[PDB]
């Protein structure tokens, strides 16, 4: 609690830095890598693939401006010519609208069985309450009740 | 002229395994200076990744383009990622320091 | 009898009005009603991109007679220092803003430079321009008003 | 802003013009525009208002001793389908940051 | 089905072909060009 009100008084402080600044002169105000530590959940690698590649990424700016008044196209050949894909399959597990991906992606993958893993896994059972049938989420619903 | 709802990172799924960070900065790397990128290790979140650029309007014309374009055999899923969820991981601390730099060097 | 009234009236322009009109800071040369792209006024002229008619830019730096890139022009774009200015240039001279360069319709899909009144100017051929209206541009012209560090060249792609 | 929610009425319900309560006055040009910014003048509103209709003159309230904006407007069009134009249109807008009101008078 | 594997990889040869007839010819273009630029330099030199 005491650290809960803590950050409400930075909070208000940082709102009269920036709003003094102004006066001394939003979301897209440049972030630190703790702060960059913050959005993202666990299990993720941040990733240089060279030092190069990462100056490019430095110049793109100047060169989003500069490439982009530069030569460039796009063209196709012809020619003949696999196809992976992920439904969320077991046995039905009613549909996901193409957003809601992001929240259920870890029940598409098909590995199985092998602690508190396994319960976030279960607790999919959330996405039958949400979207399928009148008698899954009634089922769903007792079923997530006694548990 | 945006819908508030997409943010400066981007979920983008369906990767290999294999997949190198080269083609990942040089493909992603046309609309804008990327922030940064991370890519899952871990056994669930591997073949996936989030791209955080400089400026929003990169990640826009981005998905405008990117919209299920296509890595070797596969078209990639592109979505605007979300916010906060699981955050508190960590702390909102480490403002005294920095607030007391600004409070110092420009005394204001 | 020297001041009635201590504040009167305006009847004047409010610095939000044309400040939120146009922001990148605020910035001045609003694009006219004519302008357009090249690319697709060269899809009604029907060209691909090997018939097509597109403005490279070509630089030589004053001193020295070349490339520091190749930039290409297919509406407009904003010609200053360097962060607002889309074609940044590195030249001290360049008022934050010095110039810019609109393709407009005239009869065509036409290139126009236009002043924006930069405080030393900008020579055409070593020869300047004055300010506030748009001068069409021909192939091969030159861009660098005496301050200049650098040139410029324009070429239709073409052979 | 509860303007707004009674032009949704009026269209909703099939009201049909003249029953409009624009038909209310008849009597009146003057518009009333509160919730101004201050650093707004008179060319200004007169530029951003003459676009409905032609304003003949407008008083705009500003403190006597301070010579500042109090915040509003009065003003009077050429027109009155002008002012039901101007009620009817330019209202919840966005100046400065800030959402102006209108209404008669 | 060994008409289409045959006529395939045939198709493709004939691709590479035309591909590696292509570059050249981008190049010649290029090199054309900063010619032509090269030369309005030096005409605006003297």
């Amino acid at each position: 609690a005491e650290t809960p009100r803590t950050d409400r008084g930075g909070d208000s402080i940082g709102e009269t830095p920036t709003p003094g600044a102004s006066k001394r002169k939003e979301r897209n105000r440049p972030l630190s890598d703790e702060e960059l530590d913050a959005m993202f959940p666990e299990g993720y690698k941040v990733l240089p693939p060279p030092a190069g590649y990462v100056p490019i990424r430095t110049p793109a700016r100047k060169l989003t401006a500069t490439p982009t008044p530069l030569g460039g196209m796009t063209g196709f050949h012809m020619q003949t010519e696999m196809k992976s894909v992920n439904d969320q399959p077991s046995g039905n597990l009613p549909f996901l609208k193409p957003d809601d991906i992001q929240y259920f992606d870890k029940l598409l993958v098909d590995v199985d069985e092998s602690e508190e893993q396994k319960e976030r896994k279960i607790m999919k059972l959330l996405l039958k309450i949400k979207n399928g049938t009148p008698p899954m989420r009634k089922a769903a619903l007792r079923q997530i009740t006694d548990k | 002229r945006l819908p508030p709802e997409v943010n400066r990172i981007l979920y983008i799924r369906n990767l290999p395994y294999k997949i190198t960070a080269e083609e990942m900065y040089d493909i992603f790397g046309k609309y804008g200076p990327i922030r940064q990128i991370r890519v899952g290790n871990t056994p669930e979140t591997r073949g996936t990744a989030y791209v955080v650029y400089e400026d929003i309007f990169d990640a826009k014309n981005a998905c405008d383009h990117l919209s299920g374009f296509n890595v070797c055999n596969r078209y990639l899923v592109v979505l605007y990622y979300n916010a906060n969820r699981a955050f508190q991981k960590m702390d909102t601390k480490k403002k005294e320091e920095q607030l007391k730099l600004l409070k110092e060097k420009y005394g204001i | 009898n020297l001041q009635a009234q201590e504040e009167e009236r305006e009847f004047y322009n409010a610095r939000r009005r044309e400040h939120r009109q146009r922001n990148d800071p605020g910035g001045n040369n609003k694009e006219k009603e004519v302008p357009a792209k090249e690319k697709p006024s060269f899809e009604l002229s029907g060209a691909l991109l090997e018939d097509t008619n597109t403005f490279r830019g070509v630089v030589i730096k004053y001193s020295e007679p070349k490339r520091w890139r190749l930039y290409p022009f297919k509406s407009a774009y904003l010609l200053g220092r360097h962060p607002i200015d889309h074609p940044s240039c590195s030249k001290q001279h360049a008022v934050f803003q010095y110039r810019l360069v609109e393709y407009t319709r005239a009869d065509r899909v036409k290139p126009y430079i236009i002043d924006l009144g930069s405080g030393n100017g900008t020579f055409l051929n070593n020869k300047r321009i004055e300010p506030q209206r748009y001068y069409e541009l021909k192939e091969k012209d030159v861009l660098k008003e005496i301050d200049d560090e650098d040139e410029e060249e324009e070429e239709e792609v073409s052979d | 802003k509860l303007i707004n929610e009674l032009n949704e009425r009026e269209v909703q319900l099939g009201v049909a013009d003249k029953v409009s309560w624009h038909s209310e006055y008849k009597d009146s040009a003057w518009i009333f525009l509160g919730g101004l910014p201050y650093e707004l003048t008179e060319g200004d509103i007169i530029c951003v208002f003459s676009q409905y209709g032609e304003i003949v003159n407008i008083n705009l309230v500003r403190d006597k001793k301070t010579g500042k904006s109090k915040g509003f407007c009065f003003l009077c069009y050429e027109d009155q389908r002008s002012t039901i134009l101007a009620v009817d249109n330019f209202n919840g807008i966005k100046i400065k940051g800030r959402t102006i009101r209108v209404d008669h008078v | 089905y060994i008409a289409d594997r045959k006529a395939r990889e045939a198709v493709e040869m004939r691709a590479q072909v035309e591909r590696k007839m292509a570059q050249k010819e981008k190049e010649k273009h290029e090199e054309k060009l900063r010619e032509m630029a090269q030369k309005a330099r030096e005409r605006r030199a003297g």
